[PDB]
């Protein structure tokens, strides 16, 4: 019941519009969610360093 | 800012405190010792159930002279309930 | 149950999923064994 | 329905054995009546009663 | 496709010189085009075991003189697989009895070697 | 997809679900929302019961207890989508007999 | 190049809302079908710039 | 010479059996780990990083560019995850009550 | 023996579809067509003529099973 | 929206059209009058027998274009489609096997 | 030889309705058990009979006729000491390739039992002088599918004398 590893998904879960038109594309919340958290990890790990 | 990582850490990273080494003694030893002789012989003895072996190829003259023997011990079916007896 | 089955892609039980059919085939149920010569 | 725009919906089966449960149990001529009371729903209309 | 029981009894070369005969007969009967084209191997297969077995002594056999072979060795206490060799092998000399069939020691007796040299013979 | 200009197809809603079913079109319903839908073969390993590719489990690194199966594809992704929040569901698979 | 007769003649032609690069000598569909994002998932999707994406 | 083995069988599913995964299986199904919080890569290709988010080892989502860990392409490609381990453990919103 | 002998129109449509997908699939005709190309109508036809080589297995709800044959049940 | 409201118990399918209804008493009750745009885009699969072997032949040689034919075909051995627009379509008709 | 009991689904098409069942079931059988070897069992030959049948059932799918049929086949699985007869088909330096007639090229006697003379200089010399007789030792099986041969076995040749052929 407590989570050590988050399992992030497969990108078919993930739908990625690379849109040409502009210098971006279109992602999902999950992908944004992920790397906030990938980004607090580092942060942490960085504090405690 | 914390800054980013190419690669993944290693699976095992290492660490600048080894192990302290095992005590010596004479004592030590014949707990080592004693230890390795039980386990070579708890597995000969008549507790140390195996798994019966099934499907048998064929019978042969030989068989008499591979047969395996190992005396059995008796349990105590006076103190062992009478749902174990075979 | 249905709603279940219908999430998985199966024939739900309840309608025509109920039963099923068989085949009409010429057969002859439990056939001739040959005998064993050696045996 | 009444003809006053409204759109609606055709479907085709791909499988033969959808298309013979489709023209059986939902036939037009097998659902004259609705399952509520049995009243007959496919009967005469305007234009026709009168 | 899993199996019940792959040592269900064994049986003879006679056997399947007779099941293989009889497909053979069959196919030849009923031959048909697509069936054999998707799959060759069967036919294959089925053609050389038959021409191993005709090479092989296996011919003139019969399920009477089976049954009396098996019914005289029956008297000799001799082991299933022992005889099933011997009815398979057809020894014509008696060293082929006294060194390659196994179980030698104490089954010979010198005596006995006769008596299976002419039942399998007979 | 949904709209017209962007060649969508019509939805059979709950609605038209709830009809046929109350019709007993159980091949029929099967062929809509499965078959012309969202059809697609996955392999399930019927030893864990997760879902591999290929005819191969990454997970028990063997394919001998993969298969085949037909499921629709959103129920596929629900899969996915559970499996991710950590709620895994073991497909015990079994012959159709 | 086509899978059946070699030909190097693919054209894509839509035939009735339906993408598919099919060869022009025997008519062999080659691919067929494309996944395009909806009007649900655009919306649902959100802008993300290269300045912040990449890094 | 050659081995029997079966080609497909009409596999029925006959119930779903929930459950939850430990840290260890959650690895063990995993194929590789994230841990580059960016997505792409500085070239002007915008190539998706390695070992990072968005990597193609854990699926596809486009059309030209197919999966890495799987040859095949997305209209074929069923997808991998991955896992990301965590500094430090955290209550799972959903198993919290639990 | 114990159901109803009345073949219901669940059973009907269940038989005509797979007697159609049957023939669909090159399956024989035991009745002769005269110029029907729609296997639908071969199957209705089949099912007039009473011909269909199906047998419906009725399963009970405690698992018991029963046969009943097309011909042997009774069509509206 | 949801995955199961909105992707398993309601879900969008193909070969199905929306359009304007208009009165036709000149129909039976159990007919429905199709358009022959949406005929020639909807199709349906039928599978090459002994009794309707000649029908398909004449609607393959038909074509597209001729609102009784066929789009595409699916050989038995191997799933290539093959579209009916391009290349000799009598050559496809007098080339259809059972299957 | 020896029999195997077997209890296998087998589809039909439906254009094959006009056949007898038992004998397309002993067909398809026959087709998908022609030289193939089952894992722990051996190699198959042929079917040999038809035990039990039951009722055949049409699914919603396909539309086929799926039976489940027990029948019984004959393998190819010595006992671990059967004599045969098998014919040198080549002869390598780790030791010679006997195969049985036209049956499998799969024998592969180890030469490190015979007399103390034994030695292959890739000249396909069998051995030197003082219908191949072989003595199944034991039997080995493998799988081939490991990624997105299976039968070898052992053989002896003991001092047999082979008053016949040297
Ligand atoms: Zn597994
Ligand atoms: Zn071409
Ligand atoms: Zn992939």
């Amino acid at each position: 019941l407590i989570l050590t590893r988050l399992l992030v998904p497969p990108l078919c879960i993930r739908p990625s519009v690379v849109s040409d038109l502009k210098s971006g594309t279109n992602e999902d919340d999950l992908t944004m969610k992920l790397t906030e958290i990938i980004f607090l990890n580092d942060v942490i790990k960085k504090h405690r360093i | 800012l914390p800054d980013v990582v190419l690669k993944p850490p290693p699976l095992f990273p290492d660490t600048d405190y080894k192990p302290v080494p095992l005590k010596t003694g004479e004592g030590e030893e014949y707990m080592l010792a004693l230890k390795q002789e039980l386990r070579e012989t708890m597995k000969r003895m008549p507790y140390f159930i195996e798994t019966p072996e099934e499907r048998q190829d064929i019978e042969r003259y030989s068989k008499r002279y591979m047969k395996v023997y190992k005396e059995e011990w008796i349990p105590d079916w006076r103190r062992l309930p009478r749902e174990m007896m075979p | 149950g249905v709603s279940e089955c219908i999430i998985m892609g199966i024939p739900m039980n309840i309608g025509t999923g109920l039963f099923k059919l068989l085949h009409k085939a010429d057969r002859d149920p439990n056939p001739p064994k040959r005998p064993l010569i050696f045996d | 329905a009444d003809f006053d725009g409204d759109e609606m919906n055709l479907h085709l089966p791909q499988t033969e054995e959808a298309k013979a449960e489709a023209l059986v149990l939902m036939g037009t001529k097998a659902n004259l009546v609705t399952p509520r009371n049995g009243e007959p729903l496919i009967a005469a209309i305007q234009d026709f009663l009168t | 496709m899993e199996v019940k029981d792959a040592n269900s009894a064994l049986l003879s070369n006679y056997e399947v010189f007779q099941l293989l005969t009889d497909l053979k007969e069959q196919r030849k009967e009923s031959g048909k085009n697509k069936h054999s084209s998707g799959q060759q191997n069967l036919n294959t297969i089925t053609y050389e075991t038959l021409k191993y077995i005709s090479k092989t002594p296996c011919r003139h056999q019969s399920p009477e003189i089976v049954r009396e072979f098996l019914t005289a060795l029956k008297s000799h206490k001799l082991t299933k697989a022992e005889k099933l060799q011997l009815l398979n092998h057809r020894p014509v000399t008696a060293v082929e009895i006294q060194l390659m069939v196994e179980e030698s020691e104490e089954r010979l007796t010198e005596e006995q070697i006769e008596a299976l040299l002419h039942t399998v013979t007979s | 997809t949904e709209g017209r200009s962007r060649d969508g197809g019509l939805r059979l809603g709950e609605m038209e679900r709830d009809c046929l079913i109350g019709y007993g079109a159980s091949m029929l319903l099967l062929e809509r929302l499965m078959i012309s839908s969202d059809a697609f073969e996955v392999d399930v390993c019927g030893q864990c019961g997760l879902l591999g590719y290929s005819g191969w489990c990454h997970y028990c690194k063997s394919s001998c207890h993969v298969s085949s199966l037909r499921i629709p594809y959103a129920c596929k992704l629900l899969f996915q989508e559970l499996q991710s929040m950590n709620i895994i569901p073991r497909l015990k698979l079994s012959k159709y007999n | 190049r086509c899978p059946d007769c070699g030909s190097t003649e693919l054209v894509e032609d839509s035939h009735y809302s339906q993408s598919q690069l099919v060869c022009s000598d025997c008519g062999c569909v080659v691919t067929e079908g494309v996944l395009t994002t909806t009007f649900s998932d655009e919306g649902n999707l959100r802008e993300v710039t290269y300045s912040r994406s990449t890094g | 010479k050659e081995q029997f083995r079966e080609t497909d069988v009409a596999k029925k599913i006959s119930h779903i059996c929930f459950g939850m995964k430990s840290p260890e299986e959650m690895r063990q199904q995993a194929h590789i780990q994230v841990v580059s919080k960016n997505l792409y890569s500085q070239d002007n290709q915008h190539a998706p990083l390695l070992y990072g988010v968005l990597d193609h080892r854990m699926g596809t989502s486009e059309k030209d560019r197919p999966c890495e860990t799987c040859g095949k392409n997305l209209a074929d490609c069923l997808g991998h995850y991955g896992y990301i381990d965590l500094e430090l453990p955290c209550f799972h919103v959903g198993y919290f009550r639990a | 023996r114990i159901t109803t002998p009345y073949m219901t129109k669940y059973e009907r449509a269940r038989v005509l579809g797979t007697r159609a997908l049957q023939i669909a699939m090159c399956a024989p005709v035991m009745v002769e067509l005269e110029g029907e190309t729609d296997p639908l109508l071969i199957a209705m036809k089949e099912l007039k003529a009473r011909k269909i080589p199906i047998i419906i297995r009725r399963y009970l709800p405690d698992g018991s099973y029963e046969d009943w044959g097309v011909d042997e049940l009774i069509i509206t | 929206q949801g995955r199961f409201r909105g992707n398993l118990s309601g879900k969008r399918v193909d070969f199905s059209g929306r359009t304007v209804i208009s009165p036709d008493p000149n129909l039976r009750i159990d007919e429905v009058a199709v358009p022959v745009h949406v005929a020639k885009i909807l199709t349906f699969p039928e599978k090459v027998n002994k009794a309707n072997i000649n029908f398909l032949r004449k609607l393959v040689q038909n074509g597209p274009e001729v609102h009784p034919g066929a789009n595409f075909i699916q050989q038995r051995h191997t799933q290539m489609k093959r579209f009916l627009k391009y290349g000799n379509r009598e050559k496809m008709a007098q080339e259809l096997k059972y299957g | 030889f020896v029999l195997v009991e077997m209890v296998d689904t087998v589809r039909i098409p439906p254009w094959q309705f006009e056949r007898k069942l038992n004998d397309s079931i002993a067909e398809e059988l026959n087709k998908k058990l022609a030289n193939k070897v089952v894992y722990n069992v051996g190699l198959c030959i042929c079917l040999f009979d038809i035990t039990k049948l039951e009722d055949a059932y049409v699914f919603p799918g396909d539309g086929a006729s799926h039976t489940k049929v027990h029948f019984r086949c004959v393998v190819f699985h010595p006992f671990l000491d059967e004599i045969l007869i098998g014919k040198i088909k080549g002869c390598s330096p780790e030791g010679v390739h006997v195969s049985l007639g036209f049956f499998d090229d799969i024998l592969i006697p180890p030469e490190s039992l015979q007399q103390p003379a034994k030695f292959d200089e890739a000249e396909q010399v069998w051995v030197w002088e003082y219908g191949e007789e072989i003595r199944f030792r034991v039997v080995d099986e493998s799988f081939v599918d490991t990624s997105p041969y299976t039968l070898v076995g052992s053989i002896s040749e003991p001092g047999l004398g082979l008053l016949s052929w040297w």
